[PDB]
């Protein structure tokens, strides 16, 4: 294959195909972030939906003048 | 050979040519943006932002330019109605040109990457086979996206180094591009607060930078690597398509309901504003405040801006169009010229009467007039023989306050009836139907068209997600199942755990 | 106790008759009391 | 330049041509009324 | 087969029917009483035949406000004297 | 004149129809269940006005 | 690597009478609640406060007229959660406000997700290609377009279909009168896919059944087949000749035949879904402009298209006051559109 | 067979005003809404062809 | 401040968590009690 | 019209006669297997 | 030999128990008069 | 609420009766699984 | 009739473009070595 | 122009029927 200056510079960033951490690794941490993100989406959805209604938060064109 | 629907699969193990095909796609999209902006500039009439704004003229990319701060033409005009403005290079024309040149450079890069496909960069150093390290690539790209998202937020939207964004008053009368500070309290999650858009790009930008660094530095767990087939580029296609249909549903929704990023001065008003008489309530409030301050009826109504009256008209309601009724809103009811003023109907007893407005559901609707307490007082009858509410029987008249017909009164049944028929549409306007040969049939706005296209494309992309996820997780059987599939593997009870040969 | 003592054909017959009876009751109810139009 | 080993011939058999043409033509016969409006 | 006792075994056994000749009529009677005592009406808020309208009213009790809807239903209910 | 009330309905392409609106229109209510072949008409113009093509087809 | 996850995985995939799976955790509760909500609502729950209708067995409705009806128009697109701001944790009030409608719609949606995940999971365990799930994408596009996107585009959940036989019939007629839905080429493609699918089902079944090889002595021919047999049970060659001579063309490739049987009804349903997304926005195929210009100028010009529009106008005027009670429509007799005598 | 028996006017189930309260007020069901739609269709179809109050074919 | 709807939100979140947790506790327990036989 | 009518009657008669005399020309024997069905 | 309380037992009863209850309720309804 | 007791009482006696007939085999099934 | 003036070319290209695509693929399949 | 278009598409379809039946690739038993 053809080498080039730039390809030589970028080589290390494409040299670890298939490399994995043992077992479950950071899955538990990932799960937690997924759970937080689900709740964040439910919050913003319920706000837009007026199912969750917060003081100072007027979901309307008449929010701020 | 390959069937027609598989021709592009030749790219799966050829990162150079895949990059070339992507460069070519990008070139075509940038080229589209350039061409679209040019067509719109060649057809847009900037002379009346009150009764002929961009959303009445079928403008689709112009409001997206305006939304982020491009409001002027090299020709001297601006979308807010100013004269003698100098926009610098970044006028609508400059944006279009920039997109064309970008398109060109991308095309050339595509050619280079297509010829010189066999770069050593694309080979796995240990096997010599083509390979992309997708997890690290995801980190790299996420980091980049994070820096850009953050930059956009902290510099562009804030006006720190940039123009800001389109903002307006609650009735879409005084819109302009303004610098916007981030909103860090709970109101940042209010769709109608622009400060939340700012805050979002700052915070999510930061989170993108952090997650990016994580994904650059930390390898996937073996179990997730295997489960999601992280060695197969089609897994990335599957999940990317999922993310994309999610984003598309969200933009369709925020376009339909409105938010700080889908302003009515750029896309037209929403159907819900007609549904709840939003503009009518504001108009009546203003008129009452004037009356209470000692104004005459004529003065009260003459004090209503034409733009505001224009919002209170069903011809601008995005839920009144048709799938094959093509073009700009102007092609239907015509190009709006002037507010006729507010029509007040009275019967022979001098009681004020109110025309029943058309709900969006109805292509056609009767003409029925009630008193302030909803009692029917007059109508236009179908069968005449037992009519009791005809305008003729009831002596219905109509007087105008404000607008072109201000101070005038009409008593002849044909005229009164004509105005009543217009009154079902809300406030009444004079239109030029000749310039464009308008056919008098309602069309939706860019709010409508955008919403439609994006809900449909999102729904289709769901199928895309299902198809590619399936191809990813069932790669081993996509030319068929094992010819030697033992019957006992699908026979009930033989294995304790379905399809697990260790559990006989 | 052990499966078999009560012949399956009798079970099917009795169950079926039961089904017929209840649906019959529902059709009677179409003509009397609520929903009867009377 | 060395040839690309990922190239593949493409095919469309006659039945597929006929099915394709029937699809396009019927789709046209259907949508044309709406294009003319 | 997947390990569980065949249905045809079960429903032709004496024990099944010793249990179910009690359990099946009991449930049926319970459902009957749920209606006959009038409990169902109160649980689900379904109008009895004499509770759709007040004596002289002929207008439907339609809910017209989202956030005070509960109070509106309570008011409609109060209006049946 | 599908309903026999001298109110002719246009079904053909050349007379203002598209593929979606077009039709061969049922024979006249004045005819009812009577057999109306071409030779029962005084002329093809008559046959056509009364919806003869429908019965033939 | 034998941790709790793998042990649970073991349990979930036991070859038992009703397969569970990881997908079962989503599917079973959601499907059960959706069916239970419908049975519960149609048996006991009114629509007096939301629609001014009786809708349950308790009130005197029959199987054809029971329904779980949509919430009042004033609820907008409220998720209408039991603990939400509308019902405030009050179960009786929740039923009276139409909470069972969103309960059923939402649990049903997650249940359909569960079922398609089940099709994937089982395909993967057994080792077959996942075309059954893929084909199930069409029911999903239909449910999502009709029960969610369509009313989300309109004023409120009120205009979603209500869950009941007659209620659905009302949905059909409403779509005719207000949307002219039969005129829509997306609906039309849907019709072609459904009827074409039914046609393929029938013709394929009958063809197989009538080109059977005699593989046994009996005059009832079902027993002369064995699941494990390698041989085709009917003659593709004879089938092919018969159809080539009858209809001019015939299948010759069984794999293509079966794929086509997937393709036709799945594609049809997908097209119908697209048209409904348009109707969410009233973006209808309601008119042909050329027709209307000609007709408006020429009082002798009449087509089946104009006739159908007069029918639609009748539907809107005569059905609206009772079908849309929140609008408080009062249409005096004299304004009602009517032909002579009727 | 539905079409072929409705041909002789044995029609769909009719539950118009089947549900009635204690006083005798009509309590509408979805069947009655269907009825209103059907009325729109009925009163509009063939707008010039009927001279008498009942459409008997 | 905690509005009645934010309180309600909390209640719904807690209810969901409880249903999910109870479900998984039970499934895990049963999975532990009734293990598959392997060679 | 009369010429048209006679013509059409003759055509119809011709084909109907073909149908009838045709199905009378030993049709059960026109099959691939057991022919002697008289 | 065979277990009694299985997953199948549970599924069967989650359907059959409310069904018989519901059928008793609907039966009682047939005797309600306005 | 007396109506609630009147309705649940049938089901309760049903449950209790089915436990009486199946308890010996239930304890055998469970003590086998363990 | 006052039809849309783009309908003719819309229809023509709608037919022509994909049909030509299919014809190109068909002919070059045929010309491949038998 | 419209009528010509509709009739033309139709005509192409009938021609296609002709080719698809009489000039199909013959089915061959391998
Ligand atoms: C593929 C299949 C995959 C499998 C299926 C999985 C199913 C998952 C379940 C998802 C449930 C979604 C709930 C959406 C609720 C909603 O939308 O609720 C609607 C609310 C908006 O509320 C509405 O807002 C309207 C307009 O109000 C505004 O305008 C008014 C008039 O001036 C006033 O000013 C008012 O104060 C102001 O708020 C009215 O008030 C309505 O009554 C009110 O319901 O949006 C919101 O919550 C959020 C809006 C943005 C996000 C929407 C994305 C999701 C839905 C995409 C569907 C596209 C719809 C477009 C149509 C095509
Ligand atoms: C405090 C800092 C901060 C602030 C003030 C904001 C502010 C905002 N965020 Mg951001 N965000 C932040 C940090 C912040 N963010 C961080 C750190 C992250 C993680 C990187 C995000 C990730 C994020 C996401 C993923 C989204 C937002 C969105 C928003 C906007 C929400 C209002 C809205 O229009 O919702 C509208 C959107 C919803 C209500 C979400 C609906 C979710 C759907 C219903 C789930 C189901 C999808 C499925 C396909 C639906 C199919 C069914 C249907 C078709 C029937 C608002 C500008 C939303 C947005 O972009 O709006 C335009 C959005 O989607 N943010
Ligand atoms: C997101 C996509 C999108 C959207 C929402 C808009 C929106 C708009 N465009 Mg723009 N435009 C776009 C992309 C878009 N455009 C592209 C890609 C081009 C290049 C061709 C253009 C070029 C363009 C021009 C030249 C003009 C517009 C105009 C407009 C305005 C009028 C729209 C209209 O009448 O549509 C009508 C929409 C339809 C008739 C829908 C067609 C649906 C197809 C036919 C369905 C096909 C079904 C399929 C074949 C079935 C396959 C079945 C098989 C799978 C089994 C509107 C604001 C007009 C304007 O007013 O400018 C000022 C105008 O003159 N646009
Ligand atoms: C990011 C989006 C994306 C990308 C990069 C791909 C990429 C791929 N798809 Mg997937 N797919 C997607 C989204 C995507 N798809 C979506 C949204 C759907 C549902 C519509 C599908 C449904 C799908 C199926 C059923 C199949 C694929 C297949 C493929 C592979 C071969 C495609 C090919 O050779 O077609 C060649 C295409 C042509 C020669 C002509 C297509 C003409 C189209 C149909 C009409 C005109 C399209 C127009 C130019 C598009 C304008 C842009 C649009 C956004 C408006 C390729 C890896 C195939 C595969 O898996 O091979 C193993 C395959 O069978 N895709
Ligand atoms: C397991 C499958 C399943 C799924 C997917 C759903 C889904 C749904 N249910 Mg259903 N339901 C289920 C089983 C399920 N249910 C069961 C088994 C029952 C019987 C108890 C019910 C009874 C039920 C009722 C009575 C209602 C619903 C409703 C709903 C909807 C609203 C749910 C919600 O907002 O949760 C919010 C909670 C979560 C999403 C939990 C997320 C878990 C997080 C990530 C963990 C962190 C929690 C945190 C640490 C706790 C802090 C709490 C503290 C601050 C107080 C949603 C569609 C509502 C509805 O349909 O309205 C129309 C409704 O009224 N469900
Ligand atoms: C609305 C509130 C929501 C909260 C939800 C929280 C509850 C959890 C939800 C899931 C409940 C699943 C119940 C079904 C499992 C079961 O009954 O197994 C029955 C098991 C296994 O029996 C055995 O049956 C086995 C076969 S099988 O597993 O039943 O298929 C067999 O292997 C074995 O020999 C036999 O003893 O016996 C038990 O001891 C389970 C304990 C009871 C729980
Ligand atoms: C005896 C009941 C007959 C009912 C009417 C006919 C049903 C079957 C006809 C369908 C034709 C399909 C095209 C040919 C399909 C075809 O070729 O069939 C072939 C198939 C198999 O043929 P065999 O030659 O093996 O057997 C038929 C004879 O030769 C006798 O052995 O025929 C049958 O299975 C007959 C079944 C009789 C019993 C069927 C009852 C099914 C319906 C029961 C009533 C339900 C009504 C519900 C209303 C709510
Ligand atoms: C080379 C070069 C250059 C140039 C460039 C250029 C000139 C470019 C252009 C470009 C362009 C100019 C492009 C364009 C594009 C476009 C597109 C890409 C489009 C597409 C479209 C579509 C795809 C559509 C579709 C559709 C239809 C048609 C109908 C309706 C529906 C839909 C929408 C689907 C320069 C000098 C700069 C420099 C460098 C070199
Ligand atoms: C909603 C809800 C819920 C749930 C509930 C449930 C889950 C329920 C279930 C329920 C059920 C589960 C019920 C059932 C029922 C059943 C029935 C009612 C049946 C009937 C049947 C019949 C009547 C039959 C008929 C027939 C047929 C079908 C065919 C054959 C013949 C005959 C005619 C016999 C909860 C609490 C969670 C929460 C709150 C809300
Ligand atoms: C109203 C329409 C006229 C109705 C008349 C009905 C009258 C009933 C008797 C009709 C005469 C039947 O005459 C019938 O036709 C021809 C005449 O050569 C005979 O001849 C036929 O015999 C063999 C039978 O294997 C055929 O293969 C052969 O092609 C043909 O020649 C039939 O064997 C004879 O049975
Ligand atoms: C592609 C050709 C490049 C032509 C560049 C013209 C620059 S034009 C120049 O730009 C400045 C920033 O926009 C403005 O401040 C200034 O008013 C304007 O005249
Ligand atoms: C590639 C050739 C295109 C070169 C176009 C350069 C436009 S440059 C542009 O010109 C305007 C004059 O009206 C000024 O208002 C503006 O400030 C200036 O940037
Ligand atoms: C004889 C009619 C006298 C009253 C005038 C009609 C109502 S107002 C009228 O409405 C038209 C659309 O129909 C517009 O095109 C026009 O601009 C406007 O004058
Ligand atoms: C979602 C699944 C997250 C698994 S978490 C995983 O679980 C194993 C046992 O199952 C442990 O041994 C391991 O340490 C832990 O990281
Ligand atoms: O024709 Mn046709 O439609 Ca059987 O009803 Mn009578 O007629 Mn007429 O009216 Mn209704
Ligand atoms: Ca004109
Ligand atoms: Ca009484
Ligand atoms: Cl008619
Ligand atoms: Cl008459
Ligand atoms: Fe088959
Ligand atoms: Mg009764």
């Amino acid at each position: 294959a053809r080498r080039t200056w730039l390809g030589d510079i970028l080589r290390p960033l494409n040299s670890e195909y298939g490399k994995v951490a043992p077992g479950w690794g950071t899955t538990p941490l990932m799960a937690v972030f997924m759970g937080l993100f689900l709740v964040f989406l439910l919050i913003i959805l319920e706000i837009y939906n007026s199912t969750l209604i917060l003081d100072g938060v007027n979901v309307s064109w008449k929010a701020l003048g | 050979g390959l069937p027609w629907y598989r021709v592009h699969t030749v790219l799966i193990n050829d990162p150079g040519r895949l990059i070339a095909a992507h460069l070519m796609h990008t070139a075509l999209v940038a080229g589209w943006a350039g061409s679209m902006a040019l067509y719109e500039l060649a057809t847009f009439d900037p002379s009346d932002p009150v009764l002929n704004p961009m959303w009445r003229q079928g403008m689709f990319v112009l409001p997206f330019m305006a939304r982020l701060g491009v409001t002027g033409s090299w020709s001297g005009w601006s979308i807010t109605g100013e004269t003698g403005i100098d926009p610098g290079f970044w006028s609508f024309e400059g944006v279009a040109l920039a997109h064309i040149v970008l398109s060109g450079l991308l095309f050339l890069a595509a050619c280079w990457h297509w010829v010189y496909w066999d770069l050593e960069l694309f080979r796995d150093p240990r096997t010599g086979e083509p390979a992309l390290d997708l997890p690290k690539m995801f980190g790299i790209h996420l980091f980049l996206a994070g820096l850009l998202c953050f930059g956009f937020g902290a510099f562009h939207l804030t006006g720190l180094f940039g123009p800001g964004m389109w903002v307006s008053d609650p009735y879409g009368l005084t819109g302009s591009v303004q610098p916007v500070a981030p909103e860090w309290g709970p109101d940042g999650f209010n769709p109608y607060n622009p400060g939340g858009v700012v805050a979002h790009h700052i915070a999510a930008g930061i989170v993108g930078i952090i997650a990016g660094l994580f994904h650059i530095l930390v390898r996937p767990p073996q179990r997730l690597y295997k489960a999601l087939r992280m060695g197969n580029i089609e897994t990335v296609l599957s999940s990317s398509i999922a993310a994309v249909f999610f984003a598309a549903f969200v933009v369709a929704g925020t376009m339909w309901y409105g938010s700080a990023t889908t302003p009515i001065e750029l896309f037209g008003p929403t159907r819900y504003q007609w549904d709840s008489s939003y503009f009518q309530q504001e108009i009546n409030r203003r008129v009452q405040a004037s009356l209470a301050s000692g104004a005459t009826l004529e003065e009260a109504w003459s004090a209503i801006p034409e733009k505001l009256a224009f919002y209170d008209y069903i011809g601008n309601n995005p839920a009144k169009g048709g799938l094959f009724r093509t073009g700009p809103m102007n092609k239907g009811d015509g190009i709006a010229q002037a507010w006729k003023g507010h029509a007040v109907f009275r019967n022979k007893e001098g009681e004020e009467l109110f025309v029943r407005r058309m709900p969006a559901f109805f292509e056609s609707f009767p003409v029925i007039l009630t008193d302030k307490n909803g009692v029917v007082k007059a109508d236009i009858p179908f069968r005449r023989a037992e009519s009791k509410y005809s305008f003729e029987q009831q002596g219905v008249t109509v007087s105008f306050y404000g607008g072109e017909l201000n101070g005038q009164t009409f008593t002849d049944p044909p005229t009164v009836k004509s105005y009543a028929r217009k009154a079902i549409f809300g406030e009444i306007f004079e239109f030029d139907t000749e310039t464009l040969n308008s056919d008098g049939i309602f069309r939706t706005s860019p709010r409508g068209w955008f919403t439609f296209a994006h809900a449909v494309f999102a729904l289709l992309f769901f199928f895309g997600h299902i198809w590619h996820g399936a191809r990813t997780l069932f790669r081993d059987v996509f030319s068929g199942i094992d010819p030697e599939l033992s019957p006992e593997q699908v026979e009930w009870g033989f294995y304790q755990k379905v399809g697990d040969v260790t559990t006989r | 106790s052990e499966g078999g003592r009560i012949p399956l054909w009798i079970v099917a017959t009795v169950a079926g008759m039961g089904v017929i009876v209840i649906v019959g009751l529902f059709f009677y109810g179409a003509y009397a009391g609520l929903g009867s139009s009377l | 330049m060395e040839p690309n080993p990922n190239r593949q011939p493409v095919e469309l058999n006659r039945t597929s041509l006929y099915l394709g043409l029937l699809l396009i033509l019927v789709l046209a016969l259907l949508f044309s009324s709406y294009f003319f409006n | 087969t997947t390990g569980e006792r065949p249905f045809s075994d079960i429903i032709t056994s004496v024990r099944y029917w010793v249990i179910h000749s009690i359990t099946i009529p009991a449930l049926f009677i319970a459902g009957w009483l749920f209606v006959s005592t009038g409990l169902a009406y109160d649980v689900f808020g379904t109008p009895r035949p004499d509770s759709y309208y007040a004596q002289e009213q002929r207008s439907i009790p339609l809910v017209t406000d989202r956030f005070e809807a509960k109070q509106q239903v309570e008011t409609f209910l109060e209006q049946l004297k | 004149d599908i309903d026999g009330i001298r109110e002719p309905v246009s079904g053909s392409l050349l007379y203002g129809n598209n593929i979606i609106t077009g039709a061969v229109v049922p024979s006249s209510n004045a005819i009812g269940l009577h057999f109306y072949p071409i030779w029962e008409a005084a002329s093809l113009d008559e046959w056509l006005y009364n919806g003869g093509p429908y019965q033939l087809i | 690597e034998r941790g709790w996850f793998d042990i649970l995985d073991d349990w979930l995939k036991r070859d038992r009478f009703v397969f569970v799976g990881w997908s079962g955790i989503l599917l079973f509760p959601c499907a059960y609640l959706a069916l239970g909500g419908w049975l519960t609502g149609t048996t006991f729950v009114t629509s007096w406060y939301t629609h001014g209708l009786a809708s349950s067995y308790l009130e005197g409705c029959n199987f054809l007229t029971v329904a779980v009806s949509t919430p009042a128009n004033s609820m907008g697109h409220s998720l209408l959660l039991l603990w939400g701001p509308e019902a405030q944790g009050d179960f009786t009030r929740w039923c009276q406000l139409g909470g069972l409608w969103t309960f059923i719609a939402l649990h049903g949606a997650f249940g359909l997700i569960g079922f398609m995940l089940r099709q994937f999971e089982i395909a993967r365990l057994v080792g077959v290609r996942p075309y059954n799930a893929i084909a199930f994408s069409a029911p999903i596009a239909v449910f999502v377009s009709v029960f969610l996107i369509y009313p989300l585009g309109q004023s409120s959940w009120f205009f979603a279909p209500s869950f009941g036989v007659a209620a659905i019939f009302r949905f059909l007629l409403f779509f005719q009168g207000f949307h002219n839905w039969t005129l829509n080429p997306f609906h039309m493609m849907g019709v072609a896919g459904v009827l074409g699918g039914a046609l393929l089902c029938a013709i394929h079944g009958a063809t197989v059944e009538n080109t059977l090889f005699q593989d046994g002595e009996g005059a009832s021919t079902f027993r002369a087949f064995n699941p494990t047999q390698a041989e085709e049970t009917y003659s593709m060659v004879t089938a092919n000749r018969f159809w080539s001579q009858i209809f001019g063309i015939a299948f010759s490739n069984k794999r293509w035949l079966h794929f086509f049987m997937l393709f036709v009804p799945v594609t049809g349903l997908w097209m119908s879904a697209i048209g409904v997304v348009g109707l969410a926005l009233n973006l209808r195929s309601y008119d042909f402009i050329s027709q209307e210009i000609r007709a408006a100028e020429d009082p002798e010009f009449e087509t089946f298209y104009t006739k159908n529009l007069l029918l639609n106008e009748g539907i809107r005027a005569w059905m609206a006051p009772q079908d849309q009670p929140h609008e408080n429509f009062v249409f005096p007799e004299e304004v009602l559109p009517r032909g002579n005598a009727l | 067979l539905g079409i072929s028996t409705m041909a002789f006017n044995l029609n769909g189930f009719n539950f118009n005003h089947s549900v009635i309260d204690a006083k005798g007020n009509v309590i509408n069901t979805w069947a009655d809404i269907i009825n209103r739609a059907n009325l729109g269709m009925e009163v509009m179809h063939e707008r010039n062809a009927h001279n008498f109050p009942l459409d008997l074919a | 401040t905690i509005t009645p709807s934010l309180k309600g939100f909390f209640i719904g979140l807690l209810s969901g968590a409880v249903v999910l947790g109870l479900t998984f506790a039970v499934l895990i327990a049963i999975s532990q009690i009734d293990k598959v036989q392997r060679s | 019209m009369e010429t048209l009518k006679i013509t059409v009657y003759i055509v119809v008669t011709f084909f109907v006669l073909l149908f009838v005399f045709g199905f009378l020309s030993g049709d059960p024997a026109r099959n691939p297997k057991r022919k002697d069905l008289e | 030999s065979y277990p009694i309380f299985t997953v199948r037992w549970v599924a069967v009863h989650t359907l059959a128990v409310p069904t018989i209850f519901f059928l008793g309720a609907i039966a009682a309804m047939q005797f309600i008069q306005r | 609420d007396w109506r609630v007791l009147v309705v649940l009482l049938p089901v309760l006696l049903a449950a209790g009766w089915a436990v009486r007939n199946i308890l010996p085999y239930a304890v055998k099934q469970v003590q086998k699984l363990l | 009739m006052e039809v849309n003036q783009l309908g003719l070319i819309a229809t023509a290209l709608f037919v022509l473009v994909p049909s030509v695509f299919l014809i190109i693929l068909y002919v070059q399949t045929e010309s491949q070595q038998k | 122009m419209e009528t010509i278009t509709y009739v033309f598409i139709f005509a192409c379809i009938i021609a296609l029927f002709f080719f698809a039946i009489f000039f199909r690739e013959p089915p061959r038993i391998t």
